[PDB]
């Protein structure tokens, strides 16, 4: 198999041999060890043939694989081994290396195939082995298809062995204006035929034998013989008969207008409803024929017809063929006067490139399978709640929306993640950006999941992390900004529910927590929500959404959400102690996020995100908002209060035990708080202070980052040798943003002492595991694993600050380096 | 040289020139067309 690679020469042999090896695999009075043979013949030679030959196999397989039977779980893997491999082939505008790039009819037949599948698992029942396979193939399908691929032949009606039966063009009757035309057009094509004739230096002869080079039949239509003028008009009549047959009505608004002379056809262009026209009607003779070639097929008693596969599936290059004779039929019926009306299925979708790209149908139908689940999961409830009745109408439901959609977002959200987030202005992807429309149907898919999970995943129960994945994924791909800006007020009220539900369930779980619905909130806030709410938050701080998202209503219930986690921290339960790390994660992405300087109430008034400046005075009363962003909520300390006391606990020495909630909420907080309100407070880079500004909503200067950084390393250094301490790395990864602002006086004054003492220690244990060397044995062997507990705390204070000094050597190296610093020498020493 | 003592000298790496008595001649891809054989290994054009 290795060898066709490369093969590009004799590329009808290679697809002639595809096809042969396929129609062997699909063959009965086969052995199964044969089967499994001829399938590895198969997927080798598909893993080496450059994904440009494989199109005719891709088109029988367009055709077979959406049946879904038992011999369409072969087909499935190759199709995922295949798009696997070639993805790029197909995504990339560019193609893959030295393989180019795809066609429109490949993907066209690549968004049939996907269609075709995901149909019919949805209409399949529950089948382990059937889902298995099927999902990594649909995955890979969509992984291969460009989120914005606009299919030429969109086609709304999408109508339909292989069914060549044509319409009734015999039965249903020709009107005398048409049959008008089909003498007209007969004439008019026997002089084309002439013309091609010229083309050829087809002179009139006796015979149409090729060395005399001439037409027995060629003189003008008056002495045309009636029996080859019926010739020429039947193929007119049966078309016409066709149209009529599909209700099509044709009006002849006017009349119709040897040597050839036929008249020029391309003087008139079909519009796309006439381009329309012309496609269904080719099909119709593609269908026809069809019927001819069948009727062989039945004669010979076998065979199957090469160009048997439907006009959409045909490539174009071969649709060109009868696309000449159908558009010309067609324009002489324009310029005879005849106009054909059928009332288009597409009309009312007119262009709408946007409802046609792929992304958009895929989310559509991702939307109604979160109403469906909305359906079922009440259905679920109310019988789970009063009566036990399993009979489960929705179990195949419920089997598709947690074994097919939940992996099928999980994996194509986490790859068309750029395409989601870029907007016109900048284009984070490869090329290609979502649509508004997208963008707000995919926040609608995010907030339709949550809601949905909402106190119910014991229901899901073993589908509950994966629900929580794909949450995870949506809120990452969500673009808040764009969606909060231009957007319906249906997608915005969603999103800001999402909120308020977030604060609700926050606020319940803090009371419970501080002392069946206690179980169902804090199973739920702890499992789904608050890391989901930490993913939606640095997902806006890392994008900086914050100051076009986080405004009135989400202003609010994040102010709740932070005044309530934070109000968490006069308490001492183990279920407190337990749930400290992510309540700390959760404040410390939205201190990050939030646009409003909540530490620092007395500026808010140069603040123009604070809701007390967006909403009037007469509004905020309407709410519930108290008088003053002082009254917000004053259970949290203001800046410099909360900077006296961290620096107060510090010089003190006081150790974890004494400061669990400062040390697992409040340092967090204010790691991410600091950096975000130094960017935009007093210090900070003025380009656009030219720029009319009111002053700072913020006090923030490199002095506070530097005074912060100091107190967590004497934290961490009063802490140093405790036997149990997970928070240091916690700590550690808060802290290490606010490095990039220590002052160079933070070397002695910190960071020397703390390396001396990690320096000091490290030789005692030595010290220590050398006096091991000299004892023997049971002395040995004892005190062997006293000095492994020293090196495992030693080995943990380092893991926790030597990332915080590595970020300070490297924003300080160059100094060093350009004037010698004897502190920097011997920080090298230790 | 502006950055070579803050990364590459303690390093070890030395610069391009640093021993050169002259400075060193460049070339530039010039854009002006100009006629020359048909290469005997030419992927698209072939002369008998």
């Amino acid at each position: 198999a290795p060898l066709f690679a490369g093969t590009e020469h004799r590329a009808i042999m290679v697809d002639s041999m595809l096809h042969t090896v396929y129609r062997l695999s699909r063959g009965r009075s086969l052995t199964k060890a044969q089967r499994d043979v001829i399938e590895d013949c198969l997927m080798a030679l598909c893993r080496y043939i450059r994904p440009s030959m494989l199109q005719h196999l891709l088109r029988r397989l367009v055709f077979d694989v959406p049946i879904l039977n038992e011999f369409a779980k072969m087909p499935l893997k190759l199709l995922t081994n295949h798009y696997e491999r070639c993805w790029k082939y197909y995504c990339l505008p560019t193609g893959w290396a030295n393989f180019g790039v795809t066609s429109e009819e490949e993907l066209h037949l690549t968004r049939k195939l996907f269609w075709g599948i995901f149909d019919s698992l949805a209409h399949k029942k529950y089948d382990q082995e059937l889902y298995r396979i099927a999902m990594p193939c649909l995955c890979a399908i969509a992984g291969a298809l460009p989120p914005d691929y606009v299919d030429a032949s969109y086609s709304s009606k999408t109508e339909k062995n292989f069914d060549p039966r044509p319409v009734e063009t015999l039965n249903v009757i020709i009107p005398e204006k048409l049959d008008s035309f089909i003498n007209k057009f007969a004439e008019y094509t026997h002089e084309k035929w002439a013309f091609d004739k010229i083309q050829n230096n087809w002179s009139y002869g006796e015979n149409i034998d090729e060395e005399l080079k001439t037409h027995p039949m060629l003189r003008p239509y008056k002495t045309f013989s009636e029996k080859d003028k019926e010739i020429y008009r039947w193929p007119i009549k049966e078309s016409l008969k066709a149209m009529i047959a599909w209700e099509w009505t044709v009006e002849k608004a006017r009349e119709g207008e040897y040597n050839p002379q036929p008249p020029d056809l391309s003087v008139v262009t079909l519009s796309r409803e006439l381009q329309a026209m012309a496609e269904q009607l080719a099909e119709n003779y593609h269908n026809t024929w069809g019927r001819k070639k069948k009727q062989e097929l039945e004669a010979k008693g076998g065979g199957s017809h090469p160009l048997l596969v439907p006009y959409d599936t045909l490539t174009a290059k071969e649709k060109a063929r009868d696309r000449e004779k159908a558009q010309e039929l067609l324009k002489f019926l324009q310029m005879n006067g005849y106009a054909v009306t059928r009332g288009l299925k597409d009309m009312e979708l007119d262009t709408s490139s946007i409802e046609k790209r792929f992304a958009f149908g895929f989310l559509q139908q991702l939307l109604r399978w979160m109403d469906i689940s909305q359906e079922f999961i009440a259905h679920l409830e109310a019988v789970v709640s009063s009566g036990r009745v399993e009979k489960s109408p929705h179990e195949q439901e419920i089997k598709f929306f947690a074994k097919i959609l939940l992996p099928l977002i999980n994996q194509y959200f986490t790859n068309h993640c750029l395409y989601f987030l870029s907007t016109p202005a900048k284009v984070l992807g490869s090329g290609g950006h979502a649509s508004n429309k997208e963008k707000e149907m995919i926040t609608s898919l995010f907030c339709k999941l949550a809601a949905l999970v909402r106190h119910r995943v014991s229901l899901f129960g073993t589908d509950a992390p994966a629900v929580v994945n794909c949450l995870h994924i949506l809120a990452r791909s969500l673009d808040a900004r764009t969606v909060m800006k231009s957007g319906p007020e249906i997608v915005k009220a969603g999103l800001r529910s999402f909120f308020e539900s977030a604060s609700e369930d926050i606020e319940k779980m803090v009371e419970n927590l501080r002392l069946k619905g206690v179980g169902q909130n804090l199973t739920y806030t702890t499992v789904a929500l608050l890391p989901v709410l930490t993913t939606l938050f640095q997902h806006i701080a890392q994008h900086q959404f914050g100051d076009d998202v986080i405004l009135d209503d989400v202003q609010v219930s994040c102010y709740r959400t932070l005044c309530s986690i934070y109000s968490l921290g006069t308490t001492r339960n183990p279920y407190v102690e337990k749930l400290r790390p992510a309540l700390g994660e959760c404040l410390a992405r939205l201190a990050a996020a939030m646009p409003v300087a909540f530490l620092e109430p007395e500026l808010n008034e140069y603040n123009a995100c604070s809701v007390y400046t967006t909403k009037s005075p007469r509004e905020r009363a309407i709410l519930g908002l108290p008088n003053s962003v002082e009254e917000m909520c004053p259970d949290i300390p203001v800046l410099e209060r909360l900077m006296a006391e961290i620096g107060g606990l510090a010089e003190s020495g006081a150790r974890y035990t004494e400061m669990p909630h400062v040390i697992e909420i409040t340092l967090p907080m204010l790691c991410s708080y600091l950096p975000r309100w130094w960017e935009r407070g007093p210090e900070a880079p003025p380009p656009a202070l030219p720029a009319g500004a009111p002053p700072p909503c913020t006090a923030v200067t490199s002095d506070h980052l530097n005074s912060l950084l100091g107190n967590i390393l004497r934290i961490i250094v009063n802490n140093l040798g405790i036997d149990e301490a997970s928070w240091m790395k916690r700590l550690a990864v808060f802290a290490q943003p606010i490095v990039s602002r220590a002052r160079p006086e933070l070397l002695r004054s910190h960071f020397i002492p703390t390396i001396g003492r990690l320096r000091k220690r490290a030789g005692k244990v030595v010290a220590e595991e050398e006096q091991l060397r000299l004892e023997a044995k049971a002395e040995a062997e004892e005190g062997e694993l006293l000095v492994r507990d020293e090196f495992s705390v030693l080995c943990r204070d380092l893991y926790a600050l030597y990332p915080l000094l590595i970020r300070y050597v490297d924003n300080n190296r160059a100094h060093w380096l350009t004037e010698p610093n004897p502190n920097a020498e011997e920080l090298f020493r230790m | 040289l502006r950055f070579f003592a803050i990364c590459g000298l303690q390093e070890g790496f030395e610069p391009f020139a640093i021993n050169m008595q002259r400075p060193v001649t460049t070339w530039f891809s010039k854009s002006l067309p100009q006629f020359e054989p048909v290469p005997l290994e030419h992927p698209h054009y072939e002369v008998a």
